[PDB]
């Protein structure tokens, strides 16, 4: 009830047309040699797509439904070949229990897609995945004759539809008309290396995490591999699970108090507030609250939620219409020079909104008030709640004299004027991130502490990969986060526990390939560097012993000494000999030979010989040159204006290869 | 290709002789003493005296090849550089050749030069009597063979006070070994340099890329993943740049090593200031780490 | 040529082809940054391979004169042996000497 | 953008949009158009959700009266005679490849 | 009246903990 | 004022919207209180293991700092250096 | 191609196959003289008959 | 120290003094990265030397 | 017409010679070596034709 699948799921992945080349790719692929599941109707998930075969020979499987929910609350899509049409429709379908082969369903509404095809042992293959709103159909045919099973082969899926519906599909469900069987598998997301042949089809392609020797040959790039010892990826171990930690908070933040508040302040006597320890969940404002202007600067508007603030102030005052554009950094006006300013290293919000029911009045609302005279300009963040007569000149005056003016203007605010002469309410939001304890914080689920093994982590906003272990640093009040001298960071304050944390990475260790060459055999040994073996390392083996380099998987330890093939260090080398295999052995740095001394006799040759030797030396190599510009620019007439930009560069190097 | 290169080195420098031969059981030919550049059988180690002593001169920063993930899990308290090394992707593999068969080697070669003389280098191991090498070294520097012959003993006397004034210095000085010590000094400065330079956000919003995917979106992250990539990667292209440059001068020094061992130790030669001061007669080879001492 | 160096493509005809023109400019210079860079590299990596060929020619070239215009005492210098006499022969990039 | 409508980050295309109150406003009040502001979760770029179902917090089936049970979908209330900011707006996106 | 400070007014920078670090850094110092 | 060194720690900062260009003391009516100035210089510290920052070196008083600012280091060895500009 | 440059293309009304390739090829020397001496030069078109 | 390297000026006062931080620091930038560039070449060509 | 031309300044700001980079070999091998007097031998130039 359940079968192994080689070499199957590879399709093209673009609409480029290439040809002799080595394309390497990075998408959603069906693993090489994993596990499927067979059938001989349950309701299969999809979880990120699906390859589906089907060995038949009547022509009993036809069509599938993908959905959600299989009532008829949602909507999902059926791809169903009749007697003589293939029909794909999404609707409201009410899928009854047993989808036979037609009436599938009973009664449908409510609906967006339709499209109606043209007038129409072995094996018929389909890829389906569903991203972006768009659901992609891969479509192979081979005529196979076994009966148990899936055959193992390579054959490459052709792309036919691309359907753009707007469907949750977690669910779907094959469609049998009443011997054959059909196979389903998962894909995820892995990197291929494929080959592409004189005509331009792929006829080859290798994985890059089934084997050491797949790591190699993606490494390499390369199908083809002498014999010698490389050095590959360091050794990897996949997070498993997940930990997730935010403080104690339970209450939600004042929305009310701040934005539906009685009055507001002017803007050159504006307000500032402290924020702490509540919950941000500005979600609850979709219901009466709407902005005109909400703007973010320092981070994204989709993630305030998944992060966690430190120092909070909100700075609140009333604006006209056309004064919003005014606050933000750099900016020049009669809000921004004298009133209220911005620093240029901004991080927070700025939201705005319009009320025109609350302080406009008939007759005027002369109640608010900004500053227009001023000798110099303000700081960033200083306010000015002062008024005294302004002269020009830099003295002190009275106001009935000729060169002495108010230096405050009342804004005038009526029901019936256009859109920039009407009162706004401006809310600016500062905060700082990853500096200290964070007290106002972002809604999310926690999650129980694992201390033993590699994790995802996320401890207060700071997401990261690693393992867990218990330290015994001495954190100040005041630090919530500690840095190495690569500023990784390594040590971390439970939000929960507060007992401290230390943070290492669970990769670690270098790894070696040793093979007799791809041509030979396709069999290699694997050297862990820093483990003993007398554990960290991966999948298998059947001889395991350890070496003075390190551990070595995969080889035969002989007794007898030879002359070196391969080194592999620590006075072990290695070879390919006899059915031939890989062995181990420790290298021979000579013939063992004695001669006695004596005092009284001597040793005196009585003939010769005559011998001629070699010795090979290399005396030149190939003269070289290149045309900066044809290599850089090629053909492009702009290309070559910008490139004069960049003086001194292609001279001082024409010179070196001359 | 330059760990390969290294190997090489190794191999032509001190693997220049067909057959090894046994050490002999006396150490006295003729009253010369050659105990102190002779292996020891009852000593547990299979070095010479001197090749001791110049083993302990040289603070040789342990490499490890034995460093378990426990062992830098453990000990975080202690702030140790190899384990960030081999945290951050950076390894320092062993060599082909260990230090006893390079000692071996050694030990071959003075056996080789204490019996059979000047001819198992240019052909076959021929014995002969000591004195009577004495001599013909004598005589191939322009002084007749009765000059070593009448006055042999003072000759040996001095030849033993010289081993031993050699042996007494190499006790107490420090500098001695200064081209060998700097050698590895310089490696490992070059090394660590590569992980603080993680520490450099190269003109973006901050060094830890955990913080910059966190609070951004995909295409402002982009522009600021990318800075980072470019920044570390031409900091590993200057490593390997000067690493390529290092290998060169180090290569040239074993060239000429290994004529000084064809040229001083296998015979005896004419070239003037070539080895030592004065009119040469024999040279001995002893083992260093990562290096060779003629004396 | 097929890297993008941060750029939005490596096809440079796309990028002129799409985009604004300040917008293109900035999006050129990193490809002609990353082209200069490769090309330095290769221009550093072929200056250091000289210095090798030329230390092997300096050798072929003393050995050429103490050996085949000549007898040497030195030992291993030429071959294993009493150094008798020596040929040279051409070869590809390349001498061998007998 | 959480509930009805979501574009990707990597989108290529042109957004326009014009003002209809003319054609899709009167005084007496168009409550023909519909947005939904509760859901379990955030849509994916280019999604739909047709369906009107009672909604709770807790994330239980339910039964349309009770103590926290909400219709997910308000009403535009749009009358000729209010501010900007409440009138019809007819928005186009345009999506391309290249 | 007059005196000499003779290495007073060293406050800590930030607010992230460091062991076994040297730093370098300019600000308003005495 | 004893010539030691010292490290001070944060206690509050306060979210004021003022120009502060003077200031004065506050006295109960023998005891001494000491003023200077701050200006914008470099400095280069180092922090103990378990405890708190304990060196802190100038860059401008002498050449000698000027020189472990350059080499970024406290122990110098015997020679002669080429030095960057801080004065 | 295996730099990324666009060789063929398909007219989109003949439905042919077209192959585009680069209108400068080959390396060119000069050979002068001296501008001290005369003005004139040789020109040499590397691999070409 | 005359190439630009792509950046408004060659001149860095100009930068300075025409634009604001976040917009003047990544044009400071790239001048900055190209003259390490141009002082790391010349490094590598006299070590070799 | 849209060519490319290198020009030549005096000590007192003067304009005094010029020259076009597309009518000789050797007016291309002045503009690619940037000079106006070249020394005997042969050289590679770049493509202004
Ligand atoms: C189930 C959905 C379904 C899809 C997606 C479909 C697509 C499809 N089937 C095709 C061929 C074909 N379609 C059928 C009939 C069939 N009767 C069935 O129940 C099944 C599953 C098939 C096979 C898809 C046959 C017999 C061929 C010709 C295959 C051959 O003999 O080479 C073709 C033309 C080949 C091409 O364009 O390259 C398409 C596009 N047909 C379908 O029925
Ligand atoms: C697509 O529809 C499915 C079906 O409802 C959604 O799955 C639900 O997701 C929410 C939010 O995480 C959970 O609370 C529910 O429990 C899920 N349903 C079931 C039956 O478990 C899915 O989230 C939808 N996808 C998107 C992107 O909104
Ligand atoms: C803070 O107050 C000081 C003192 O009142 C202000 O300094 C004045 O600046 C104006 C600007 O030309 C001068 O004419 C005055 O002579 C200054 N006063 C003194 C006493 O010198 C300062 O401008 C205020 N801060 C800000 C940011 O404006
Ligand atoms: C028209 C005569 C001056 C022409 C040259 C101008 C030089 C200075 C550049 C811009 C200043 C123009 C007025 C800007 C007013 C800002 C008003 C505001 O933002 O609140
Ligand atoms: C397939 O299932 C078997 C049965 O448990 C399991 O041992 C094997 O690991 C699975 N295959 C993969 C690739 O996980
Ligand atoms: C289908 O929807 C209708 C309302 O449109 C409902 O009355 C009916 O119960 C649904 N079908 C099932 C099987 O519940
Ligand atoms: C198949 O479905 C199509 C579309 O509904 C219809 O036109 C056609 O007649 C159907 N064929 C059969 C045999 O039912
Ligand atoms: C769905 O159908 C119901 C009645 O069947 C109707 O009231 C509602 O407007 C429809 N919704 C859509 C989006 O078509
Ligand atoms: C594919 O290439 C081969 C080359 O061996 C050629 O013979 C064949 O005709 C090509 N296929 C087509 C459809 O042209
Ligand atoms: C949204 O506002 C309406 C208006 O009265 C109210 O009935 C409804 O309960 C509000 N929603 C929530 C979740 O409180
Ligand atoms: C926070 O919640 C945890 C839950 O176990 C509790 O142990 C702790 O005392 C609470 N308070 C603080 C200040 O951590
Ligand atoms: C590996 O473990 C064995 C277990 O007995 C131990 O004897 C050996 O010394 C260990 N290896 C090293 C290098 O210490
Ligand atoms: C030397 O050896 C050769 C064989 O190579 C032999 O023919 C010759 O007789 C030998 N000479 C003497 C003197 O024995
Ligand atoms: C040779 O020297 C060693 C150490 O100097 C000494 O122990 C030994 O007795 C000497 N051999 C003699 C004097 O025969
Ligand atoms: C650690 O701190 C304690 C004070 O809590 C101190 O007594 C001890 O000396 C410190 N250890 C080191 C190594 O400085
Ligand atoms: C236009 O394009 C069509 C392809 O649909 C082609 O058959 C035709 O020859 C072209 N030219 C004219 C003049 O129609
Ligand atoms: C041009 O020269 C090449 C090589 O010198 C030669 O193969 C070719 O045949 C020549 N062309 C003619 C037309 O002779």
């Amino acid at each position: 009830t359940q079968h192994t699948s080689s070499m199957r799921g590879v399709y093209y992945p673009d609409e480029i047309f290439r040809s002799d080349t080595l394309y390497l790719t990075q998408d959603l692929f069906l693993p090489f040699y994993s596990n499927v599941t067979g059938f001989h109707n349950p309701v299969i998930p999809f979880k990120d797509g699906i390859y589906f075969a089907a060995t038949e020979k009547s022509n009993v499987v036809r069509g599938w439904v993908f959905g959600s929910t299989m009532n008829n609350k949602s909507q999902s899509v059926i791809i169903i070949n009749n007697s003589t049409n293939v029909v794909i429709r999404a609707c409201n379908f009410e899928l009854c229990d047993n989808p036979f082969f037609t009436m599938i369903f009973d009664n449908a509404f409510n609906c967006t897609f339709e499209y109606i095809s043209d007038a129409f042992k072995h094996l018929r293959e389909f890829v389906f995945k569903n991203k972006d709103g768009f659901l992609y159909v891969y479509k192979g045919y081979q005529p196979i004759d076994v009966v148990r099973d899936l055959p193992s082969g390579f054959n490459t899926l052709k792309p036919i539809f691309k359907l753009p519906l707007g469907i949750n599909i977690t669910n779907f469900r094959a469609i049998l008309t009443a011997a054959a069987a059909y196979f389903v598998g998962y894909l995820k997301p892995t990197t291929f290396m494929l080959k592409y042949d004189e005509n331009g089809t792929i006829t080859d392609a290798v994985d890059c995490s089934q084997n050491p020797l797949a790591e190699l040959k993606c490494s390499v790039k390369s199908f083809e591999i002498d014999k010698g010892i490389y050095q590959t990826s360091n050794f990897r171990v996949v997070p498993s699970g997940d930990v997730v930690r935010f403080p104690n908070i339970t209450n939600l933040c004042p929305f009310g108090e701040v934005f539906n508040a009685t009055k507001f302040p002017s803007v050159y006597a504006w307000e500032r507030k402290k924020i702490s320890n509540c919950v941000a969940d500005y979600s609850v404002l979709y219901n009466s609250t709407f902005f005109s202007t909400f703007k973010c600067y320092g981070v994204c508007a989709t993630k305030l939620n998944d992060l966690c603030f430190s120092n909070v102030y909100a700075d609140s005052f009333v604006v006209k219409g056309d004064d919003v554009r005014q606050i933000a950094p750099g900016q020049t006006g009669v809000i921004a020079d004298y009133n209220y300013k911005l620093p240029d290293d901004f991080m927070g919000c700025v939201l705005a909104w319009n009320t025109r029911n609350i302080d406009a009045t008939s007759t005027g609302n002369y109640n608010y008030k900004y500053r227009y005279l001023r000798h110099g300009k303000l700081r960033p963040f200083e306010r000015d709640i002062s008024n005294v007569p302004f002269s020009p000149d830099g003295k002190p005056c009275t106001p009935p004299a000729l060169n002495c003016y108010w230096p405050l203007n009342d804004y005038g605010f009526y029901t019936t004027t256009g859109i920039g002469y009407q009162p706004y309410r401006v809310v600016v939001l500062s905060f700082e991130l990853l500096n200290a304890p964070a007290t106002v914080c972002g809604p999310k689920l926690s999650t129980d502490l694992i201390k033993n093994q590699c994790v995802n982590f996320n401890f207060n906003g700071l997401t990261g990969t690693g393992v867990l272990t218990p330290s015994s640093k001495r954190f100040q009040p005041f630090q919530q986060f500690g840095r190495d001298v690569s500023d990784f960071t390594d040590s971390v304050r439970d939000p929960k526990t507060s007992e401290i944390l230390d943070i290492s990475p669970c990769s670690f260790g270098g790894v070696s390939v040793i093979t007799p060459g791809t041509n030979a055999s396709s069999e290699v040994a694997v050297l862990y560097q820093d483990v003993n073996c007398t554990w960290r390392i991966y999948s298998t083996g059947n001889n395991v012993f350890q070496t003075q380099a390190g551990c070595l998987i995969g080889a035969e330890h002989v007794d007898t000494s030879y002359e070196c093939d391969i080194p592999i260090g620590a006075g072990i080398c290695a070879s390919y000999h006899t059915q031939k295999s890989i062995v181990a052995y420790t290298m021979s740095l000579g013939a063992d030979s004695s001669i006695a001394y004596s005092n009284n006799t001597i040793a005196i040759p009585t003939n010769f010989s005559i011998s001629i030797t070699t010795e090979v030396m290399p005396v030149s190599m190939a003269k070289t040159s290149v045309d900066c510009n044809m290599y850089i620019c090629g053909d492009s007439t702009e290309c070559a204006n910008l490139l004069l930009q960049y003086g001194s560069f292609c001279t001082q190097l024409n010179r070196a290869l001359s | 290709g330059i760990a390969a290169e290294q190997d090489r080195n190794t191999r032509e420098v001190f693997a220049q002789v067909k057959q090894m031969y046994k050490t002999p059981t006396l150490k006295y030919f003729g009253g010369f003493n050659f105990s102190q550049i002779l292996p020891d059988p009852l000593k547990p180690t299979k070095r010479s005296f001197i090749e001791d002593l110049l083993f302990n001169k040289v603070t040789l920063a342990d490499a490890g090849f034995m460093k378990q993930y426990g062992e830098c899990l453990g000990d975080i308290n202690a702030r140790d550089l190899i384990c960030a090394q081999k945290f951050n992707g950076l390894t320092v593999l062993p060599p082909l050749l260990t230090d006893d068969m390079i000692a071996a080697y050694t030990a071959a070669l003075v056996s080789g030069t204490a019996t059979a003389g000047w001819t198992f280098g240019a052909g076959a191991a021929l014995q002969i009597p000591f004195a009577m090498q004495m001599a013909y070294r004598f005589n191939g520097i322009g002084v007749t063979q009765n000059v070593l012959y009448e006055n042999q003993k003072q000759i040996a006397n001095q030849f033993n006070k010289a081993i031993s004034q050699i042996q007494e210095s190499l006790t107490t000085t420090s500098t001695a070994l200064g081209k060998l010590q700097d050698v590895v000094n310089q490696n490992a400065q070059a090394l660590n340099t590569l992980v603080k330079q993680l520490s450099s956000n190269f003109g973006a919003i901050s060094s830890v890329l955990n913080d910059i995917l966190s609070r951004l979106c995909k295409v402002e992250a982009e522009v600021q993943i990318d800075r980072l990539i470019t920044g570390r990667l031409q900091s590993l292209q200057t490593y390997v740049t000067q690493q390529l440059i290092r290998a060169a001068e180090i290569r040239a020094s074993a060239n000429l090593a290994a004529t000084k061992m064809s040229e001083c130790v296998l015979g005896q030669s004419k070239r003037v200031d070539f080895c030592g001061k004065g009119y040469h007669l024999m040279s001995f080879p002893q083992a260093a780490p990562h290096g060779v001492v003629f004396l």
